[PDB]
RNA sequence: UUCAAAUGAGAACUUUGAAGACUGAAGUGGGGAAAGGUUCCACGUCAACAGCAGUUGGACGUGGGUUAGUCGAUCCUAAGA
RNA sequence: AUAUGGAUUCUUCACGGUAACGUAACUGAAUGUGGAGACGUCGGCGCGAGCCCUGGGAGGAGUUAUCUUUUCUUCUUAACAGCUUAUCACCCCGGAAUUGGUUUAUCCGGAGAUGGGGUCUUAUGGCUGGAAGAGGCCAGCACCUUUGCUGGCUCCGGUGCGCUUGUGACGGCCCGUGAAAAUCCACAGGAAGGAAUAGUUUUCAUGCCAGGUCGUACUGAUAACCGCAGCAGGUCUCCAAGGUGAACAGCCUCUAGUUGAUAGAAUAAUGUAGAUAAGGGAAGUCGGCAAAAUAGAUCCGUAACUUCGGGAUAAGGAUUGGCUCUAAGGGUCGGGUACGAUCAACUUAGAACUGGUACGGACAAGGGGAAUCUGACUGUCUAAUUAAAACAUAGCAUUGCGAUGGUCAGAAAGUGAUGUUGACGCAAU
């Protein structure tokens, strides 16, 4: 790291976005199924393989 | 006691990444990188650096004035002087016994 | 970058084209073993480097002062 | 190549509240002054007096005003006048004694 | 390791002050390369996690943050591809 | 992109210097050539830088029963630019035996020494500009406030087998002689172009516009990486203060950083880790395993045997604190064409005195000897039960081969290794 290239700091930034709860307001909706969001991922419980 | 960081990311002891130590307006030490020394031209014939010649990295050369890229003899800044003298010396003692065998052997067609 | 001490030469530089500003300085200084004086630097921004002249004769330095160009943008101190 | 030096202090602000004595106080000087590593040998060679309001060093020997401060520092010591007087240097060798 | 204050429902463990020590510049200091990828910083905050604890955290929630004509890449060639 | 100034020209493409070479400039195509880029390692010697030590002075701080003109701390100067600055090298004068000059290190001179005069590279340093207006250190007023405001001082030195790093002129080594290319400059050349009623010149000065794209946070480890984990493991590097001491050792300290690691009470057995033991002294045990003993430095003394290099710190001995003295070892100046004067250094040896005979006082730090077996040696391996006598090695000897070839690769081939090779070679034992 450290220095990058853009392509693997891109993903690193579209793995950043991905990395939030879920959305309360989804858990309303008529049918609605997801009770939370079931591929949070964390920097020191799963390696992301670049 | 004050110590110092490298300032350019490259972490190594290399040719390129030499540093020297120095003590800023702010009163403290601070590295500063260092350029790795230029070396002399030298003479095409004898090969000892020539003298009259600035001395700076190559590309440095196209960044100063053509007197700090010359001496004023022929062949100014690229063989030195006595190889110059050694150069008039044989060319002329060459090209007059040419005219000596010239007429030697010009002189064999006449007589043999 | 530049110093300067052509007082005549310095006058011409400040009537050139290019130069919009200036600036001079003034410090207590001592003199020889002894007393002080009043050291004035003269400070041309020109359009790639700064010309400084100094004059440590404050009488000349006045009636220099009087000779700068009355459209120069002169700072004081 | 000889050199007299001059050093004042301004002795008022602590003297007007009673807790000053620029009497004993330019006798601790007096007494003490080491002149070549002995006290009492500033003979015609360091004059010390008290302007009523104002103690003056006049030296001709190894003498700074460093040393003045070292000095007093150990008389407001010695009579408990720490926590209370500070010396200090207003301009270059002229120096006070500061109250509150 | 210790005393006390502060905070908090709650303090052996947080914060601050004080004291006692340690690393001892071949560092428990100050930076970097590979690798990580936001862990940095701020505010909020304890259900799980940090094999006692927790008011603290590299945890959880919400946000902010990485500025180059000169520093690197980019150019050149090396073994090789 | 380009003008203005300068320079150059009626002797068109500058002058000056005997010369080394000088400079603000001072046209130069094809082509050719030269240089830079560009290069091992270790040794001592010389210089730089920053760090270390340290005197005076001007400030702030600490200690002050007593003592200390004291202890601690601030006193700084970037890139860049002008001038100046160098070991080396080179030039001119000169013509050398009574050979001289000369490095710590023995090299140099009729292929021109020593001497005197000069030319050069600008590493590096100095002075100035940048620049005191910055930063550093203080004091004196102001007041919930943004937070000000006002004054000062920021000076002059010293020392060196110091420490780290840099660089130079040298020297040692080799059947080892220690990259490449992009890129920049120069020279040889002289195609060509170019003035007097006015031309040539942007490698001299000044002036104008522009410089995209991606990375840039933080960790870098007894918690940010790899070991299923906040794992006593593993994972490339730079900076580096004071004392003791040979020392980047150990031990203590400053700057910085920590004070993390469940906690309380007790101290049974048996443990793990750290020590001691009378008299004896390996009787223990497969076996001195473990443990103990030894250790620094100075001096003295030192066997067999040997490839003469060793063996060797062989073995064996004395000595060592504190304090007070003595003696030897250097620098720098002026001397008509013998000495004087001052400033600055820890080494070494001698001599007193002194103590519960101690003194490398902790730390640090070799047990020695006589033989047999075995491998010559240094080196190498079974990651995770074998480090050895095993493997390697130099040395010795044997084999194959002159290219239409030897040995080896490939399914094949206008295929490939040795081969940038040639028997002082390559291949195989
Ligand atoms: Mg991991
Ligand atoms: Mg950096
Ligand atoms: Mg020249
Ligand atoms: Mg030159
Ligand atoms: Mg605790
Ligand atoms: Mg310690
Ligand atoms: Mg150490
Ligand atoms: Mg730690
Ligand atoms: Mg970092
Ligand atoms: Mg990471
Ligand atoms: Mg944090
Ligand atoms: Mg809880
Ligand atoms: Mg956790
Ligand atoms: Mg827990
Ligand atoms: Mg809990
Ligand atoms: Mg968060
Ligand atoms: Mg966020
Ligand atoms: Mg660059
Ligand atoms: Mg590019
Ligand atoms: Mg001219
Ligand atoms: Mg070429
Ligand atoms: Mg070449
Ligand atoms: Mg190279
Ligand atoms: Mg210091
Ligand atoms: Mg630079
Ligand atoms: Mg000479
Ligand atoms: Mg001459
Ligand atoms: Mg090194
Ligand atoms: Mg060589
Ligand atoms: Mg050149
Ligand atoms: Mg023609
Ligand atoms: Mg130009
Ligand atoms: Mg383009
Ligand atoms: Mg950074
Ligand atoms: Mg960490
Ligand atoms: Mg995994
Ligand atoms: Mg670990
Ligand atoms: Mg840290
Ligand atoms: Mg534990
Ligand atoms: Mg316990
Ligand atoms: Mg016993
Ligand atoms: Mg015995
Ligand atoms: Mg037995
Ligand atoms: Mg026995
Ligand atoms: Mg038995
Ligand atoms: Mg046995
Ligand atoms: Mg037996
Ligand atoms: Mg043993
Ligand atoms: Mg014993
Ligand atoms: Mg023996
Ligand atoms: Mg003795
Ligand atoms: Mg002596
Ligand atoms: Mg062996
Ligand atoms: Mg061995
Ligand atoms: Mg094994
Ligand atoms: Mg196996
Ligand atoms: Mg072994
Ligand atoms: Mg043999
Ligand atoms: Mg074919």
């Amino acid at each position: 790291a450290a220095q990058k290239s853009f392509r693997i700091k891109q993903k690193m930034a579209k793995a950043k976005k991905q990395n939030r709860p879920l959305p309360q307001w989804i858990r309303l909706r008529t049918n609605n199924t997801i009770r939370y969001n079931a591929k949070r991922r964390n920097w020191r419980r799963t390696k992301m393989n670049i | 006691a004050q110590r110092v960081t490298f300032r350019r990311r490259n972490p190594y002891n290399t040719r390129s990444n030499k540093i020297k130590v120095v003590k800023t307006p702010g009163g403290i030490l601070r590295a500063q990188h260092v350029k790795k020394l230029a070396t002399r031209p030298k003479c095409g014939d004898c090969g000892s650096a020539l003298q009259g010649i600035s001395t700076l990295r190559p590309r440095q050369y196209a960044t100063v004035s053509k007197t700090h890229k010359t001496v004023s003899r022929a062949y100014g800044g690229s063989r030195c002087a006595n190889c110059v003298k050694e150069r008039i010396i044989r060319a002329f003692l060459i090209e007059e016994q040419k005219i000596v065998k010239k007429v030697v052997k010009e002189q064999t067609e006449a007589a043999k | 970058a530049r110093e300067i001490t052509d007082i005549k030469q310095f006058l011409e530089l400040t009537r050139r084209a290019d130069v919009k500003t200036a600036t001079v300085k003034i410090n207590k200084k001592l003199n020889k073993a002894g007393k002080p004086f009043r050291q004035t630097k003269f400070k041309v921004r020109g359009s790639s480097s700064l010309y400084t002249l100094v004059i440590n004769d404050a009488g000349k330095a006045k009636k220099l002062i009087q000779s700068l160009p009355p459209t120069l943008k002169v700072n004081r101190l | 190549q000889k050199i007299a030096k001059t050093f004042t202090v301004d002795v008022s602000s602590p003297t007007e509240n009673g807790v000053f004595d620029p009497a004993s106080y330019a006798k601790y000087l007096i007494d003490h002054i080491k002149v070549e590593g002995a006290v009492g040998n500033l003979g015609n060679a360091v004059t010390v007096t008290e302007d009523g309001t104002v103690v003056t060093v006049v030296s001709t020997a190894k003498f700074s005003g460093k040393y003045l401060k070292y000095l007093t520092k150990k008389y407001l010591k010695k009579n408990q006048l720490r926590d209370w007087i500070r010396f200090v240097s207003t301009k270059t060798n002229e120096y006070r004694l500061a109250f509150y």
